[PDB]
């Protein structure tokens, strides 16, 4: 991933009154990935096969 | 392509079916018995002085 002017700029302070990044701005990235599965029904018990 | 040993997870069995809890065993030691007994007392019918 690349950042942004904007973002570089308000990662430090400097910012007036009602700016928002009036102190320093930290930042981190999350990542979330979804997945299929099998589920087994049997003898009255679940489990993933694999 | 990434090779590795492939994950296996057990299955079947049966956890907490049918609770029974039925492991006690009658019996303990103490005494015996008692041996003691009586009699029907003493009874009389005596008077008159029949020699």
């Amino acid at each position: 991933v690349t950042m942004s002017p904007e973002s570089v700029v308000a990662a430090a302070g400097g910012g007036n009154n009602n700016s928002g990044y009036n102190e320093p701005q930290r930042f981190a990235l999350v990542v979330i990935a979804v997945n299929h599965n099998v589920i087994r029904i049997m003898n009255g018990s679940m489990g993933f096969p694999i | 392509i990434v090779l590795r040993g492939p994950t296996l997870a057990p299955t079947l069995d049966r956890t907490a079916t049918h609770t029974v809890t039925r492991p006690r065993a009658l019996g303990s030691f103490h005494s015996t018995a008692g041996p003691a007994k009586h009699a029907a007392s003493i009874m009389a019918e005596c008077k008159d002085e029949s020699r």
